[PDB]
DNA sequence: TGCGAAATTCCATGACA
DNA sequence: ATTGTCATGGAATTTCGCA
DNA sequence: TGCGAAATTCCATGACA
DNA sequence: ATTGTCATGGAATTTCGCA
């Protein structure tokens, strides 16, 4: 069997919805299954269209050889089947209330809802200018298992903006108090 | 000059005035007997207005200014008088062309990594598309690997929104771009610090300091064109089909695509290469930075046969931007500060600033 | 050609298909281990799908198409047949430039005579001074002495009503211009035939076939230049002063002013030349017939290392004119019907209109 | 003595007042004396601006070193003087009711005055479109004395126009009857 | 029959938008 | 159914002035 | 150990207005 | 305080397939 590669899987899925940042209520979260890279486009809803819009600007970029995801509406839609049909993605999924992915996706994906958590409490509504350093940060976050970050593993070349500060990730007692007054 | 000219009358000897030719007055001023014909010698202190009205004429060079004084007079080292005037004519070396090529063209060595160095610019205005008139190129130096986005204006505020988003894969070392008025901003700058990114700006009206951008503008629009053939010209929609196509595109010298530069592997793309399928992404990943390294550079190319190279204290000119109907081309003379290399300069103008201008954009005042 | 395809599996050898290669079957297609490696062959029904399908991605030419191909497939001459799309591919043979430089220039034999050719030209719109906006150039080709008029506008009234004042003096033989408004009206023609003037008119958007009087326009736009530094661009009444000062200058290649080649003797101009005083009229206007047959002719250059010279029959195009943002800069193929001289030729396009054009603006149709 | 040379002397006159042409109502004559070339400019007067605006045209062409005319206003002003004097032009005047020029200047004049005379009979007031064509039926006029026509004395060349049909430029006596119907 | 310097000729460069 | 041109000022080369 | 042809490399040309 | 670039398709040159 040929080894794993990064465009070899992308893993998609929605988090949310989100307190309204510059409109935006949603997150698609796309991670590349064997480097662990991670894309993040704002949407305004979990939908076929939103995703097409949103995978549109990254499938210009570099185009998956599968994608992954569970049996959301969004992905399970006969539009979403066409347009990947059109750009040769072959669509895999999970089987219902049983979301499989892969160790270090399943890893990422808590990384980037904790994260994401982390600063929403203060700023619940600034989020969307967020999005570009979440992503750095995620990107070049050394991997234990791998010995290399993702952005090593995608572009075979250590990055300019290296975030050797392991952060908490975890919530302090004063966010926690100030996150269970956000709900309210 | 009357003293000097009397001795030659009496016939003694004068340093410049040949002894073989015989010196006399005739209508009240010295003559002499040339093989031209007899022609008049005026006094040293007379030369001076005589190469001026010859001169100011048509405003002419050397040999047509020359040409004319030859028809009525005569005295030694013409010339070294004609040349004296010429260089002090400030309408001449304002409105006069240069005859002086620029030096060869530098080859800057193609940055190391991908993210070391981009090259941004914009292309615009295009035929509105969806309310877009503009195209922001972003090349990465090392790879070509090339970001499209579309604008509604060659704007600050349309740069780093645009930025933000392609930062968010990686952040470069340098930005490169030309002196537009979206790049030179304060917000560009406040933009650009707050995240560790160098600004390097071109000389200015010299876009071949931008190269590599520019270059890539000419295959987006070749590109863009033949898509749009008999079809309104709706490039809106083709910018994202564009930019894959492009970056997935050979470069028949390097024998590689700026994708393959980029990741070291084509992506779901049509023809996607399998050479390296057996190995490992380490192994893969070894290669490219392999590949990287040995990548062809361009050298100088030879010198033209009357080309000028700057010279610290050099009397040289910078051209006039947008000069206007009827007004001179060039500007008053400046001098060269310091040769930052062979085809970038620094000059002080009369004004007392300093400039980093291109060669191309200057001439060496002529007749020093 | 799955028939083809099947001897090769069983091991008889096919014209094209080296013998020294293993011909295997897998997942049911054709392949064969290269060097490179295992490629697949598609039977020849289905090539040309392949080549246009590589091509297509970003419309590249042979070499880049070729490397596209060459990742997935292997079949013999396998460039032949992408030339044979490429060759069919209106788009890129309407947006690409050409990559072979026109013949070397030609340097037509100068008029004999004085008043033989003129070259008539309109530099403008000028800074507006005493209501005009542009100058109407008249260049004796023999002499190079010119006629300065200003004009409203570059209309065939103005140039009919500044010729009136001109053909006072001599009437031309010839009247060569570009394909200007002004000059190819009807009302110009009968001007013309009126008085046995033969219009000759140069190919169009070719300015250098009016070389004459262009080059002259350069001297006329720098001299009024000069004199206007530091002043408001009032050159109405610079036209007479600047005509003046171009006619008796002097050309350093011919020694000689275009009123002396015109005259044979200098008016009561600044520094006039006298060396004809003691010849009489009849001596020095012998002398002038003499000065006109020896002037100098200069030579053609030597042709470009990459030049196309036109043959009867050659597929050529033409360029697109005024081409609108985003199209192409080029016309549909068009045949060669007559080669005028090495740089004139007669084409037909797809309509069926014979036009006189330079080859400067055509490309030789590439691929044949 | 040095040989007689064009632009050595030009005989300037003023023909009219004539019927108005164009505006037009005088013909300021300049006739190069070497020669005998024709320069035929319409003024509206025969002031020193109008003779000052015409020959600013001539003097754009050939400046003579001597200007030849009659004691008239428009020649003996200071303003006169001034522009030649700028020029480097010599002024020169005939004796008072005493016009003396050359032979072949007074024959010129002559030929000029009658070839107007000629083509004014029937088309008084079309003089002004007229000019160019009498200027080069006179400079295409054969010089029984020296020749050649003014235009080969001055260019050293034939002329496109050679006017070989030697016209009448006498009255016929149906033009004299009806040049003494226009007197009325 | 040859030197050093001045004069002349050569000619690439650029602009006629 | 026509077509490049030529001022410009350094450099190259020829000529001049003297011996 | 050398042929003819195909493949590859070279590189001038032109355009980023 | 900076700097040209590179797709393109004929031509030139090298390599391939065979002996
Ligand atoms: O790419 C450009 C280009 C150009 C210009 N500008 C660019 O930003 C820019 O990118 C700006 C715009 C504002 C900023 C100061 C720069 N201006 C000033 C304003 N202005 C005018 O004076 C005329 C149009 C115009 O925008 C340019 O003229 C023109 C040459 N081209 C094409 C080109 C030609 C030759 C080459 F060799 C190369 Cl590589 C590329
Ligand atoms: O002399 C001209 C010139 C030019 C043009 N036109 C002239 O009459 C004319 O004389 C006309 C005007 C109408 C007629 C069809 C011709 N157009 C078309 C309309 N139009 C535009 O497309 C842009 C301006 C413009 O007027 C020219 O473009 C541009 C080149 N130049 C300068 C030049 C450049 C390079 C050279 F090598 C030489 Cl030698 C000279
Ligand atoms: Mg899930
Ligand atoms: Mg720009
Ligand atoms: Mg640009
Ligand atoms: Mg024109
Ligand atoms: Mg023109
Ligand atoms: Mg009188
Ligand atoms: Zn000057
Ligand atoms: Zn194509």
């Amino acid at each position: 069997d040929r080894p794993q590669k990064p465009f070899d899987k992308f893993f998609i899925d929605y988090i949310g919805p989100l307190p309204p940042s510059q409109g935006y209520l949603y997150v698609l979260v796309v991670v590349d299954g064997m480097t662990g890279f991670t894309w993040l486009y704002p949407t305004k809803a979990p939908s076929t269209s939103a995703t097409v819009k949103s995978l549109n600007v990254l499938t210009s970029i570099a185009i998956p050889k599968v994608i992954h995801s569970d049996q959301g509406a969004a992905f399970t839609s006969s539009t979403f089947a066409e347009w990947a049909k059109e750009r040769g993605i072959h669509l895999e999924f999970s089987t219902p209330y049983h979301p499989q992915s892969s160790g270090k996706v399943e890893r990422k994906n808590s990384d980037i809802k904790r994260l994401l958590t982390k600063l929403l409490v203060g700023r619940p509504t600034k989020w969307y200018d967020l999005l570009p350093v979440v992503q750095l940060a995620l990107n070049n976050t050394y991997s234990p298992v791998l010995k290399y970050t993702p952005h090593q593993l995608l572009f075979g070349i250590d990055s300019n903006t290296p975030f050797a500060n392991q952060d908490t990730l975890d919530l302090t007692r004063e966010e926690e108090l100030s996150l269970l007054q956000e709900i309210r | 000059l009357d003293a000097e000219l009397d001795q030659l009358l009496q016939g003694h000897y004068i340093k410049g005035y040949p002894k073989q030719y015989t010196y006399f007055l005739e209508d009240g001023k010295v003559k002499v007997s040339r093989p031209e014909g007899v022609k008049i010698i005026p006094p040293q202190s007379d030369r001076q207005k005589i190469v001026l009205q010859a001169h100011n004429l048509a405003h002419t060079g050397r040999e047509a200014t020359l040409l004319k004084i030859a028809n009525l007079y005569w005295w030694p080292n013409m010339r070294k008088d004609v040349v004296k005037q010429l260089g002090r004519c400030q309408q001449c070396l304002i409105t006069n062309a240069s005859n002086k090529a620029s030096g060869p063209i530098l080859r800057p060595d193609r940055p190391q990594k991908p993210f070391d160095k981009f090259f941004i610019d914009y292309i615009g205005p295009l035929p509105p598309s969806q309310g877009y008139l503009y195209v922001l190129v972003v090349v990465d130096g090392m790879t070509g690997f090339t970001w499209l986005y579309p604008t509604k204006a060659p704007s600050t505020s349309a740069t780093v929104k645009s930025l933000n988003v392609l930062t968010s894969i990686a952040i470069p070392k340098v930005i490169h771009s030309d002196q537009g008025a979206a790049f030179t901003s304060s917000t560009f700058a406040e933009w650009a610090k707050e995240r560790g990114i160098h600004l390097e700006f071109s000389t200015p009206y010299h876009p071949q300091s931008s190269g590599k951008v520019e270059r890539k503008n000419s295959d987006i629009k070749r590109l863009l064109t033949k898509l749009l053939v008999g079809r309104p010209t709706k490039w809106y929609d083709l910018l994202p089909v564009v930019q894959l196509a492009l970056n997935n595109t050979y470069s028949p010298v390097l024998k590689y695509t700026p994708h393959q530069l980029l990741f070291g592997i084509d992506s779901n793309t049509p023809f996607a290469n399998q050479d390296t399928l057996d190995l490992t992404r380490e192994e893969e990943l070894s290669l490219l930075q392999e590949i990287r390294t040995s990548l062809y550079h361009p050298s100088t190319p030879p010198a033209s046969s009357r080309s000028w190279s700057p010279v610290v204290g050099q009397l040289v000119q910078e051209r006039v931007a947008r000069p206007a109907s009827l007004r001179p081309r060039w500007h008053k003379p400046s001098t060269v500060l310091k040769v930052l290399n062979p085809r970038t300069v620094v000059i002080l103008d009369h004004l007392g600033n300093n400039r980093t201008v291109s060669i191309d954009n200057l001439k060496p005042t002529s007749h020093q």
